[PDB]
């Protein structure tokens, strides 16, 4: 049931919503009103892509897909068995979401932490927006966001990508993807080398963190600390996340045609712009 | 309020020369200079590099694939620096034509510098990674970080040479150049059905998702934990405190399972070569095994017939 | 090779692709049963072996060797709190929460709890004490933020409750760790530096009101802070945010 | 030739050493790449020509 | 000098046996070259 | 020329003993893909043309 | 000048020693193929057409 | 005027040694490549034209 | 810097003496060019 | 001028220096090159018809 | 940098400016007579 | 000299034997040589 | 008071030496340059 | 060569051992891939023809 | 030297046991390279 050390740890507090009510566990589960919330919300969604799935004649779980309603249905309601089922399992999870926020936030508060987890999640959380809530609504259907399917929202990502030519010369898409390499590469980086302070040489001492620094410093002469690392971590991830939101944000509301040619301002540049040679001249 | 993203005070010493276990110190250099700047961030101390054998060859190798890579873009402006600045991201050194197989025998203009490019390619990464395995062995630690960058070596291996060879061509291999290698991608994509229903593709996105997902947990996980001294992991393996505890115990009540300070890294170690791994073996399979991925999706249940 | 398929539709990619099922299987299972060294056997809330343990075996031990001549480390092992606890069950059923049963900030429950970790210093790579006042630290000083040496110390209650004295230097990472703050009595007390907002003119405690400074716990030696000693101050003052919300 | 041996007062021979090595050889396998990618010179498909190879 | 640490008897030494190594190569490479351009002139 | 074996004063026997190994493998697989690569030189099919096996 | 040896009590002679080093061999690998990428002046396509080798 | 030698008071003569002369470098490849670049003083072309190169 | 006025003065001196002499080699260079082949 | 000597008591003199270098030759540079975009005052181009260079 | 010393910098630096924007006068002047734009 | 800890008849019989090797392996090398090069020359 | 540590004479002993070396290399270049000139002149 | 046993004093057998075995295991097995992908020495292929299977 | 610890008998030993090994291998390829020749040969 509880870790060797968890007992001390649980004590009356740190709710938000409620007092005594909804202040247990179910098994490691901590289950607050907001942990209610995300069952409700998440069972709920889980078995309406079921009834989907049902509706549609497929029981391969790859080829299930909810499909949001059609663009002449604009902003408003659809039939749940054409857009309706899709609108109320994106409200169900966006219930899910909030509420798993929310208690990752009483956690926090009952066991003395900072709120630096629920806040990365919230990131996470607004990115999900922008891509089924704010870019529909500006864009004025709910038919242009993504469907819910393995399979077949990857065909709503070469869609979109590719209605306005080669995508990756967008520059806030970029900026997005080299921020996730980075943070992939820092994460080998980081994992190998704790690991291998703490799994020196067979029959070795620990290293010590002056050692990690050493290696580091030797490699490539320089070391950002530990602290240092982790906050690199969070704000690599965070900083793509928000980049990756920022592009999609501006792409059906802002820009509207090929991204190749948008990256024509620099090259029509008045005092390079007619000399003769190269590749554009 | 303090969320302890920046630092508030920051304060300087003697720098700290490193350790000294069988580390060849002759090779060695002085300490550069401390930048406050970075000190705001994580440390400000830069230097000392080790340069040894290896570095000097990887460097060496390094430095003439640049330089190889940028006199051809110099010729490909005229040699005139206006266009060279403006047409900068348009340049381009492409493999050899397709007509000419794995030969060597492709013109300087029509291939073979970019042949001599990629040896000098090879031969600097190659020496980085063996840098990287002798610069964790004399410090006595473990090979974990070679094993990796080993994994990263992979996917760049079988981009640029083992794929092209079972091919058949150097001309599938990745061009020279900042949008003429993301045209590449994207050609890449287009020529092979949709790499999108490339299985291994999708475990490679999954686990990048995944290096990102793991790492704003853990980063927010040990910042939230540092007013106890949680960033120093490499103690609390040893000695566990309420940091650790707390930071268990946070997971633990949320989704049911949680780590230890050190089984969290190999998580995060796992979580990274994963992507390349996959990635490698995905690329590998396109166009040897599968020509159209999304009829191959087709008939396996991943898409409608 | 493509299209050659040994039966049905399985070819190269197919082989592949289960393949890595079978390697993420083996591989999701290391890594948990790593993750089951530290926290196990699981227990009942009275401290025995609960029924329950789970769907992973316990892994092999191993051993760390401690650098300084501080010994070894084999994990899983043996492990025990070494300190009592003062809550008692609300309920007699299992998953409800213990209530403490005196003064919690005192005692070291809930978000003010501490681990008896080991009572000797944290050591460098050369084997000097990591963390020291920067009086003793030789060749230390403020480089670049505002120097919180004189600065009024502030309770959540918006009272004084002291002046900062001295910082504590993590020496091999060269960072700012601990205030030293004086209080009226002439005594001094540790504060975290992540637990501190260094303002202009004064340095606010969030987490603690000004009447409770005199109770974080005190270091017996002015010079160094062991490990214990930095598990109570912490614990504290981050119980602080929870028992000290009133006033 | 004439004082040039004080070089080795300055310079540690192991490290002339390895770059020399280095040098060498990557000069080395660029002239040849270079000859290679010429269709004169190179020797290969000159040889091929000279005895009808194909 | 401190330097390296070598003497002026030992640099003396280091150079001779460096600049015979150097004159082998030279040579080989003159023969090499004298070959070649037999076999093929450039010029 | 008759005194390159103080050179082993100088570079310890390990190290460039397994340098050595590497590089030489190193060269031989990559002279043999050259070989390999050309339309002459390539064994295979030059004795699969010669016998007629295709 | 006379003066110019003074260089040397400012400038430590391997730092810079290596920075010339590496300075010269890429000045001249551009300049040689600078004179590679012009019609004439390439020497290995001059020979080519005056020897009839194509 | 006869008195801007305190500018070395000021400056570190190294760092300003090392900065003036990549300066001075890239200054001049600038330059040449500039000349180079007109169809005009690309003395290679126009030295090629003079004599009939090609 | 840490130099003195009259260090100062002395490597100003040399360095002045460096610069007259790459002047006036370009100078020359110059000259020789322009006659070769004027640019106004 | 009249006290704006005061600003070296809150700037570092080598920082002020330098970025006043860099602005000054970044500025001239673009100056010179837009002239050489326009026939209009490009001196290699009007020296070139002057004395028929095409 | 106290006053003095200030003051003595600012004045060399405007010596420096002075000359340099005499340079730039007579080639300008040189420019106009060679080929005007007015 | 005090580079690697080998003494001078130390460095001359590894030498010796390094020798040894090196002309093994020439010699199987230019015997590989001479076949190619009856069965297909390439000057 | 040379901040690399040389003294007077070691900094006039290494400025010979690497005179001599700079006007050896000089004299090769202007020899290839005639003989460059001589066979293709590109003025 | 009758003294190459010293080889064992500079070099540890378990990793001479792991390493060899890795190698001529990699080595064997890239050798029998080319073979089965050249339409000649595909052994089975062959057999086929030879034996009349379709 | 001893890098490993070997002494010279101990090397001696495991050198014939290793070249023992070698030997059987290479005899082994041998035979499987004159079948193969035998059965289709590539010169
Ligand atoms: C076939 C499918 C099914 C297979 C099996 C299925 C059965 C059930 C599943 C079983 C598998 C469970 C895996 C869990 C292992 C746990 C490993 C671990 O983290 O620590 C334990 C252990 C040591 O732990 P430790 O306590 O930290 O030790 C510290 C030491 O004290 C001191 O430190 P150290 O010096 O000892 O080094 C520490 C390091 C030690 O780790 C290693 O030694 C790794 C060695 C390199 C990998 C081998 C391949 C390299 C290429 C071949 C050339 C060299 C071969 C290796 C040479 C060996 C020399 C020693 O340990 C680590 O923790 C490393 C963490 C990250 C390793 C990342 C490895 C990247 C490999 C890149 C691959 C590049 C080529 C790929 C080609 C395509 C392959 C599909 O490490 C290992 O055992 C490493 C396992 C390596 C696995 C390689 C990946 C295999 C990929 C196959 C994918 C499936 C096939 C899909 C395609 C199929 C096509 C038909
Ligand atoms: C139209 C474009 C195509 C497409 C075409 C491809 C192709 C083609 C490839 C990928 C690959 C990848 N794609 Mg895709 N991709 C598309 C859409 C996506 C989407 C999306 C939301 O739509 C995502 C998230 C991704 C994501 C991914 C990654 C998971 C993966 C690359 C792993 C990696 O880190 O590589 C980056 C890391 C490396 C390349 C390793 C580099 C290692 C070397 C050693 C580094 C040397 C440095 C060198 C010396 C330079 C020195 C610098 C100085 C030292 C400073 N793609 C669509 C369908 N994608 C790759 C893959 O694995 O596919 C299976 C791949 O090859
Ligand atoms: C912002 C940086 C990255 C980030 C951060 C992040 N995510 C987080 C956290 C953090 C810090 C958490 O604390 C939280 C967590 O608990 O992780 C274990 C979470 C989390 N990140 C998750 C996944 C996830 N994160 C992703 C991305 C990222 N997460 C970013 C890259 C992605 C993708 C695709 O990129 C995924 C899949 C979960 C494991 C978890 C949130 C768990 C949760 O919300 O649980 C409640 C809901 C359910 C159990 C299910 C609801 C089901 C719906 C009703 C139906 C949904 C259908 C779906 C739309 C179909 C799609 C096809
Ligand atoms: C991390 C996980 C994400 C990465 C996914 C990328 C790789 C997956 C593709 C594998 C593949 O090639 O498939 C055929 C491959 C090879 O094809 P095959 O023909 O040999 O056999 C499977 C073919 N069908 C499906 C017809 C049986 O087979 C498999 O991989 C089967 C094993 C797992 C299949 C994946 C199923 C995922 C869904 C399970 C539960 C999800 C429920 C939710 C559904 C509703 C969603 C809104
Ligand atoms: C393949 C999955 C392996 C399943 C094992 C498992 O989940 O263990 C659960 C555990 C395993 O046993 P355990 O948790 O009681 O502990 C094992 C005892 N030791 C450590 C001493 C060996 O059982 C339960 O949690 C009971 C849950 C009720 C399930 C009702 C029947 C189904
Ligand atoms: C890697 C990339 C893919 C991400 C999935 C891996 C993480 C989940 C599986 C790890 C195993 C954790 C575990 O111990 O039991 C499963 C746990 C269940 O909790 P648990 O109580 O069984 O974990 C502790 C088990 N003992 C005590 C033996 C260690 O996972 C969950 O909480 C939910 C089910 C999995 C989530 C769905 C996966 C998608
Ligand atoms: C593209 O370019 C192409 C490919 C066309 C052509 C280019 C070619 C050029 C660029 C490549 C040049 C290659 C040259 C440099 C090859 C040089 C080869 C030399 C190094 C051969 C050396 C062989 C050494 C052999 C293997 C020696 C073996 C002897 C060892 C076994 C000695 C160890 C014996 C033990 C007993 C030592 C222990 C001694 C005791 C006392 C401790
Ligand atoms: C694109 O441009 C192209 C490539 C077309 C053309 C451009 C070409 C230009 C840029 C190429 C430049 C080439 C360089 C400059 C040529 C340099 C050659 C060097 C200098 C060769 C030197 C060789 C010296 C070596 C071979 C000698 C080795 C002998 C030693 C190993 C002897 C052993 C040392 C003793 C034992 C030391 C022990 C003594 C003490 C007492 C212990
Ligand atoms: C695109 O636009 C274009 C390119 C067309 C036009 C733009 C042109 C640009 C904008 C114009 C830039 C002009 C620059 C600023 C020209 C300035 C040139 C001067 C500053 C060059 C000075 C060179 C001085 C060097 C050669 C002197 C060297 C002498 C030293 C090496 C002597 C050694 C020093 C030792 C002895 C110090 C001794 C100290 C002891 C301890 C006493
Ligand atoms: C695009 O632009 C193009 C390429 C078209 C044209 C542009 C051209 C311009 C921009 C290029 C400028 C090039 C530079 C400025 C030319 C530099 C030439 C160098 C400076 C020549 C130096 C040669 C130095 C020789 C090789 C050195 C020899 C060194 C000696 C051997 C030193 C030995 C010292 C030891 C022996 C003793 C000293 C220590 C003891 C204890 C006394
Ligand atoms: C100011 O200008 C100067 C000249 C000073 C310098 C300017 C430099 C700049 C302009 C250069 C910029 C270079 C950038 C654009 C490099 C871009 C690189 C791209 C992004 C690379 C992306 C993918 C390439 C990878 C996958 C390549 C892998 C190739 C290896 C696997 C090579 C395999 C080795 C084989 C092919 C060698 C075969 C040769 C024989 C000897 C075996
Ligand atoms: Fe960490």
């Amino acid at each position: 049931a509880l870790l060797s050390f968890e007992r001390k740890y649980r004590v009356p507090g740190g709710t938000l919503v409620g007092g005594n009510l909804f202040d247990f566990w179910v098994g490691p589960f901590y289950v607050g009103f907001f942990g209610v919330a995300t069952f409700f919300f998440a069972a709920l969604g889980i078995i309406l892509i079921a009834w989907s799935a049902v509706l549609q004649g497929t029981w391969n779980p790859q080829l299930i897909s909810v499909y949001p309603p059609a663009l002449e249905y604009g902003l408003g309601g659809a039939p749940l068995a054409k857009g309706g089922l899709w609108q109320i399992i994106t409200i169900c999870a966006t219930g899910a979401f909030v509420s798993w926020a929310l208690r990752e936030v009483e956690i926090c508060r009952k066991l003395g932490i900072g709120y630096h987890i629920p806040f990365a999640f919230a990131f996470a959380i607004l990115a999900y927006l922008t891509l089924v809530l704010f870019r529909p609504v500006m864009m004025g259907a709910w038919g242009y966001a993504f469907p819910y399917g393995i399979w077949t929202h990857l065909d709503w990502v070469s869609n979109t990508g590719y209605t306005y030519g080669n995508f990756h010369y967008n520059p806030a898409h970029m900026i997005a993807i080299s921020f996730f390499f980075t943070n992939a590469l820092a994460l080998a980086l980081h994992g190998a080398l704790v690991l291998s302070a703490a799994n020196p040489e067979k029959g070795k001492e620990m290293r010590t963190p002056d050692h990690e620094d050493t290696f580091f410093r030797d490699l490539v002469g320089y070391s950002i600390g530990t602290l240092g690392i982790h906050r690199l971590g969070l704000l690599l991830s965070l900083s793509a996340v928000f980049f990756s939101a920022l592009c999609m944000i501006i792409t059906g509301t802002i820009w509207f045609d090929q991204w190749v040619d948008w990256w024509q301002w620099w090259v029509k540049l008045p005092w390079w712009a007619n000399i003769p040679g190269g590749i554009n001249g | 309020e303090y969320q302890n993203i920046f630092s508030q005070v920051q304060v300087r010493g003697p720098a700290d020369l490193g350790m000294t276990e069988d580390v060849n110190l002759a090779n060695r250099s002085g300490v550069g200079p401390f930048s406050t700047l970075l000190g705001w961030f994580g440390n400000a101390q830069l230097g000392p590099i080790y340069l040894g054998s290896l570095g000097v060859l990887s460097l060496f190798s390094g430095l003439m694939w640049f330089f190889t890579i940028g006199i051809w873009f110099w010729y490909q402006a005229g040699w005139n620096p206006a266009v060279f600045l403006r047409d900068l991201f348009f340049f381009s050194l492409e493999p050899p034509a397709p007509e000419y197989g794995l030969s060597f025998a492709a013109p300087l203009k029509e291939g073979g510098l970019w042949l001599i490019a990629s040896f000098f390619m090879f031969v600097a990464v190659w020496s980085w990674w063996g840098r990287t395995y002798l610069r964790a062995q004399a410090l006595g630690m473990g090979k974990h970080t070679a094993w990796a960058f080993l994994s990263a070596i992979w996917l760049w291996m079988v981009l640029g040479f083992i794929r092209p060879i079972l091919m058949g061509s150097w001309s599938e291999a990745v061009p020279y150049g900042i949008f003429s290698h993301l045209d590449w991608t994207n050609n890449f994509s287009l020529v092979h059905g949709n790499l999108f229903y490339n299985p291994f593709h999708g475990l490679s996105i999954a686990f990048l998702y995944g290096s990102a997902l793991l790492f704003a947990m853990h980063g927010a996980t040990i910042l939230a934990v540092s007013r106890f001294g949680g960033e120093r992991e490499l103690e609390q393996i040893a000695d566990r405190g309420t940091a650790a505890e707390r930071a268990a115990l946070f997971w633990r009540w949320t989704m049911g399972f949680n780590a230890t300070m050190e089984g969290i890294h190999r998580w995060a170690i796992w979580m990274a070569v994963l992507v390349t791994l996959t990635g490698g073996i995905g690329i590998l399979l396109s166009g040897t095994v599968v020509d159209n991925w999304y009829v191959w999706g087709q008939n396996h249940g991943m898409a409608p017939l | 090779m493509v299209g050659v398929t040994a039966f049905g539709n399985f070819d190269l990619a197919s082989l592949a692709i289960y393949s890595f099922w079978i390697f993420l299987a083996g591989l999701i299972y290391y890594l948990q049963t790593e993750n089951m060294r530290e926290g196990y056997p699981l227990e009942n809330e009275d401290g025995t072996p609960a029924a329950n343990q789970g769907p992973f075996p316990l892994p092999k031990p191993k051993t760390f060797i401690l650098p300084h001549g501080r010994g070894t480390l084999t994990v899983p092992g043996p492990e025990s709190e070494d300190r009592p606890i003062a809550l008692a069950r609300t309920a007699v059923s299992e998953g409800f929460p213990h209530a403490p049963t005196g003064d919690p900030m005192k005692d070291g429950v809930g978000p003010a709890s501490w681990v008896a970790r080991r009572d000797l210093p944290e050591l460098d790579g050369h084997g000097h004490n990591k963390i020291k006042p920067m009086k003793a630290a030789a060749g230390f000083h403020v480089s670049a933020g505002k120097n919180p040496i004189g600065l009024p110390v502030r309770g959540c209650d918006l009272e004084i409750a002291g002046k900062v004295v001295d910082i504590w230097v993590d020496i091999p990472e060269q960072m700012a760790r601990f205030l030293e703050v004086e209080l009226k009595d002439g005594s001094t007390r540790l504060l975290p530096m992540q637990m501190v907002k260094v303002q202009s003119n004064r340095v606010h405690v969030n987490a603690l009101s000004s009447d409770l400074f005199a109770g974080i716990p005190t270091i017996k030696s002015p010079t160094e802070v062991t490990l214990l000693e930095e598990d109570k101050i912490c614990g504290y003052v981050a119980g602080g945010l929870m028992y000290a919300a009133p006033k | 030739m004439s004082k040039f041996y004080k070089i080795w007062m300055i310079f540690d021979p192991r490290r002339v050493f390895v770059a020399q090595g280095v040098f060498l050889f990557l000069l080395a396998v660029m002239i040849h790449l270079i000859l290679l990618s010429t269709p004169s010179y190179n020797w290969l498909e000159i040889s091929a020509a000279k005895y009808n190879r194909v | 000098l401190g330097y390296t640490g070598l003497t002026d008897e030992q640099a003396q030494e280091l150079h001779s046996v460096y600049m015979s190594g150097l004159w082998l190569f030279s040579a080989v490479a003159i023969v090499a070259h004298l070959a070649v351009y037999i076999w093929r002139p450039w010029f």
